[PDB]
């Protein structure tokens, strides 16, 4: 019996177009689903239905997978998802030594979805140049990809963790979307061992990657420390420590710019009074220590800014109000497109797990550039939200290590 | 005939309820026009009278199409009480991704919609009444049982209906492609003529077993096609012939138009250029007004006249080639391009010249340029090209590597073809020994539009000008561009300016403001110019007393 699932009230259903997608892409989409119908997890739907989301495919393991954009969807239909039966996000697995995350999709397509929603769910194989009309389809059972199926799903997904619950008190599992995020203290030969007994459990009932927040320390803003001292060295350690003033209530520059007083050529040296290398030295005690009075507001929306740094280095910052840090972070090492799109998805990681939520990304590329390629490097089931921005030219040299 | 085919449900969008529009008294001649044009069409299903219950109505007019007589029924109120539908196709096929075909005819489905059933549950909705004389009497009321013309769902569900009719016979003969435009069918295949027409009695055989009547073979179309503005050959295509006007005069309204056959024959005649003539239809001016040419413009004119001279085919797609895309820039972010398999014979050209920002260079508009020829290649034969570009390996990388945004463009080679697209000046990493440092400075009066310019040098020079009509924005930028007119051929600059060090960091050759230009014409002059930014009001060296002067 199928759990009855509304949209918000006066909000309809998607209608997202569907973006280009390659043969290669369209050829995999069309075996995909045809195996899904004749299996009976969708229908083929006609014109009569208006609604669209868009459908991917990723190869993240030598196999095609169908991967469905229900961003929209999930937006009309978060009151049912996060007020209505949300899941709760334990604060303790970001504690934990280790953290491994499962896939446990395949759950979903056991579970009929209420036929008076299966209308929204629509989307369509696209073809070549147009030669034919798209295959659409909608889906007869929870689809992966949509918060409504986690949260209709809770129920069972209890019954089938209570015994591994039971006998493992110490060990969390907390379930995001498609996954199950598994944190123990223990070894790692033990935790290993434990995530094998649970995938047994999981077995029983149809369900057939490492990470260690323990050690997600922040990325400071780092100040240098040199020989000399130029006034162009000066200068920049003026703008970059004035602008690290407006996210840590301390920092002081008075001392380093009465040195720059007159109007001197950039490159004459300058010696530090001894005034000012106590202040270099208090600013390096205050930037490596978190914010004070910076805290996770749950009814806020997470923000991700990411800059380039070059020579396969990118910088980022998760905030709800913008200097207000939660936290901050580099990521290290191609192809520009294929490492920002592994950025993204270590990110919205980190912050699954950290605050169940996944962030808003400000993202330092062409719109058409992106949509183009991050399908080829994208190996996650969900997509977070993103939007595309020109990053200030000195948030870059402020961020740098 | 009206099809077996099993019928689309249909809905009114919710909260709403059929149309009741009331019927307007119509001319006796009208009203025995529609008396007999209803008669007809209900002798044959089309529609049904309906007793006085249904309280449903649409206005139903008559008008003389020659001698004889078209019923006209205005659902504008039905359409906006019907539910969305799923659109009826999201693109058309472009000539440039079609396969060689032998043998090609044209089916041209008659009475297309009427031979469709209509949602027995939703024919109520589509009551309408001819109206008595003078109207006197309670009129004679029918219902439709087929798809109205006119109505909104008809094309949806007509294409679809269709579509699953011909699936069966796609399936039982997958090398025989068949595309569904409205009413027509276009048929195509690699048979000889002789197997091919086989094929298609069998396809006619098949729509007949369906109720869909087509033409005989007397009345099937056979080559050069003229559609959708192209003529599509067995081995080739081109756009419909385009006609140059040679008038005296000008107006709006024939430039509009001449911009239009341009662009669309833009699609394979390589090289057409449009912009001198598109700068005429900047400002606002009636469709009638006439406009001269400017000389650029008649210079663009004549070039493209030149291009058009002789005629230029395009050929298909073959799938188991690369396609190749080669740009060149023709001048004034004006780009050009040509998609081929064999050099030379281009499956398709275009052209690209977009404004993207208010400050570019030639680097970031060739990217931008591949990307849009990328997702054009997607579209059209789901497979990126290999690029051949007019930069060099080093250029590009140089550029890419230093800039803030990410990029990511397809196997691609450089290829010689001038003008090569190149950066025209760099600023230095680290400051100049023995340069003069400028401490420049802008500020303008937000209510007076005031605003003084000026710098000071650590070589003690000094110099504050005066602005009117002004914004802090480009006072900021005037004051850059001062220093680097005093200065010599290397020079430091210091500007509070993050707006301005934001421009010039990116190393724009061309923008739409006269200032940056000026300022960039400097900087190619130069030998050396480091750029740095202080903090403006925290008493900075020279930025607190050039900050005064300002
Ligand atoms: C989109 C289209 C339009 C017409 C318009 C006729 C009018 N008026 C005719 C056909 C057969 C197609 N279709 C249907 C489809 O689904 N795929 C096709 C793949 N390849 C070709 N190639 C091709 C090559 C030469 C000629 C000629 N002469 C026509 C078509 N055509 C295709």
């Amino acid at each position: 019996e199928t759990v009855p699932v509304k949209l918000k009230p006066g909000m309809d259903g998607p209608k997202v177009k569907q973006w280009p997608l390659t043969e290669e892409k369209i050829k995999a989409l069309v075996e995909i689903c045809t195996e899904m119908e004749k299996e009976g997890k969708i229908s083929k739907i006609g014109p009569e239905n208006p609604y669209n989301t868009p459908v991917f495919a990723i190869k993240k393991s030598t196999k095609w997978r169908k991967l469905v954009d229900f961003r929209e969807l999930n937006k009309r239909t978060q009151d049912f998802w996060e007020v209505q039966l949300g899941i709760p996000h334990p604060a303790g697995l970001k504690k934990k030594k280790s953290v491994t995350v499962l896939d446990v999709g395949d759950a979903y397509f056991s579970v009929p979805l209420d036929e008076d929603f299966r209308k929204y769910t629509a989307f369509t194989i696209p073809s070549i140049n147009n030669e034919t009309p798209g295959i659409r389809y909608q889906y007869n059972v929870l689809p992966q990809g949509w918060k409504g199926s986690p949260a209709i799903f809770q129920s069972s997904m209890t019954k089938i963790l209570e015994p591994f619950r039971k006998q493992n008190p110490d060990i969390v599992i907390y379930q995001y979307m498609d996954d199950l995020y598994v944190g123990s203290d223990l070894e790692i030969g033990q935790h290993r061992t434990k995530i094998e007994e649970l995938r047994q459990h999981l077995l029983r009932w149809g369900l057939t990657y490492e990470l260690h927040p323990d050690k997600w320390t922040v990325q400071p803003i780092v100040l240098p420390e040199k020989d000399s001292w130029t006034v162009n060295d000066i200068q920049k350690l003026v703008g970059k420590l004035n602008w690290a003033s407006q996210i840590y209530p301390g920092i002081k520059v008075r001392q380093l710019c009465k040195l720059l007083r007159g109007t001197k050529a950039l490159t004459e040296v300058i010696p530090l009074t001894e005034e000012a290398e106590l202040e270099l030295a208090e600013n390096r005690e205050i930037l490596k220590e978190p914010v004070h009075g910076v805290y996770y507001d749950p009814s806020k929306d997470l923000i991700a800014e990411i800059q380039k740094q070059g020579q396969g280095q990118w910088t980022y910052q998760i905030y709800q109000e913008p200097f207000k840090n939660l936290k901050t972070g580099k990521y290290a090492r191609t192809n520009d497109v294929k490492q920002l799109t592994e950025a993204v998805q270590k990110i919205t990681t980190e912050s699954i797990v950290i605050w169940g939520k996944t962030p808003k990304f400000k993202l330092p590329i062409q719109k058409e550039t992106w949509e183009t390629w991050w399908t080829e490097y994208w190996q996650a089931t969900w997509i977070p939200e993103w939007e595309f921005v020109n990053t200030p030219p000195l948030v870059k040299l402020w961020y740098q290590l | 005939p009206i099809s077996p085919i099993e019928t689309v449900p249909v809905k009114l969008k919710p909260g709403m309820d059929g149309p009741k529009v009331k019927q307007w008294p119509l001319t006796e001649e009208k009203i025995k026009a529609l008396v007999e044009i209803c008669t007809e069409m209900e002798k044959e299903g089309k529609i049904s009278k309906i007793g006085p219950e249904n309280p449903y109505n649409t206005p139903v007019f008559a008008i003389k199409k020659s001698t004889k007589w078209r019923k006209l029924v205005d659902f504008r109120e039905l359409n906006k009480r019907t539910q969305d539908f799923w659109e009826v196709q999201l693109g058309i096929p472009h000539p440039a991704g079609l396969k060689k075909k032998k043998s090609v005819t044209v089916l041209d489905v008659g009475d297309a919609y009427f031979s469709v059933p209509l949602d027995e549950d939703f024919r109520k909705y589509t009551a309408f009444t001819i109206p008595s004389i003078n109207n006197e009497t309670p009129g004679i009321r029918y219902q439709y049982n087929v798809l109205p013309q006119g109505w909104k769902g008809s094309p949806a569900i007509f294409q679809s209906s269709m579509t699953k009719i011909l699936e069966p016979f796609r399936k039982q003969n997958p090398d025989i492609v068949i595309y569904q435009y409205m009413d027509d069918l276009y048929v195509g295949s690699d048979l000889e003529i002789g197997q091919h027409r086989t094929k298609i009695e069998e396809l006619r055989q098949h729509l007949l077993r369906w109720g869909l009547t087509t033409p005989d073979k007397k009345h099937q179309k056979e080559p050069p096609f003229l559609w959708m503005g192209y003529e599509l050959h067995p081995d080739k295509w081109t756009v419909q012939p385009i006609v140059l006007p040679e008038k005296d005069s000008w107006t709006v309204n024939d430039i509009q138009k001449l911009v239009g056959k341009l662009n669309w024959a833009s699609q394979i005649y390589p090289g057409i250029k449009v912009r001198q003539l598109c700068k005429l239809l900047r400002g606002t001016k009636a469709l009638t007004e006439v406009i001269p040419l400017t000389e650029e413009a008649e210079l663009e004119l004549a070039e493209n006249r030149e291009i058009l001279k002789e005629p230029v085919h395009g050929v298909y797609y073959d799938p188991s080639k690369d396609l190749i895309a080669e740009i060149q820039k023709q001048g004034q972010g004006q780009w050009t391009y040509q998609i081929y398999q064999e050099p030379f014979k281009n499956l398709k050209t275009g052209k690209y010249a977009r404004m993207r920002g208010a400050h570019t260079n030639d680097v970031k508009q060739l990217t931008e340029a591949v990307q849009k020829i990328t997702t054009e290649s997607i579209v059209i034969w789901g497979k990126t090209p290999k690029f051949k570009l007019p930069i060099q390996k080093e250029t590009w990388e140089t550029w890419w590597t230093e800039y803030w945004q990410a990029t990511w463009i397809p196997e691609w080679e450089f290829v010689n073809t001038p003008p090569l697209v190149k950066l025209w000046y760099q600023l230095e990493k680290e400051p100049i020994v023995g340069a003069e440092t400028f401490y420049v400075d802008g500020a303008a009066n937000r209510e007076t539009k005031l605003g003084k310019a000026g710098y000071v040098t650590n070589r003690g020079r000094q110099k504050v000008v005066t602005l009117t009509d002004t914004t802090n924005q480009k006072t900021e930028l005037q004051a850059i561009y001062l220093a680097l007119q005093d200065s010599g051929l290397e020079v430091n600059i210091v500007t509070d300016s993050q707006y301005a060090l934001g421009i010039i960091q990116a190393q724009p050759d061309q923008s739409e403001s006269e200032l940056v230009n000026q300022i960039i014409e400097q900087l190619i002059k130069k030998e050396k110019v480091y750029l740095a930014w202080v903090p403006a009001h925290k008493g900075i060296g020279g930025n607190e007393q050039v900050d005064k002067l300002v």
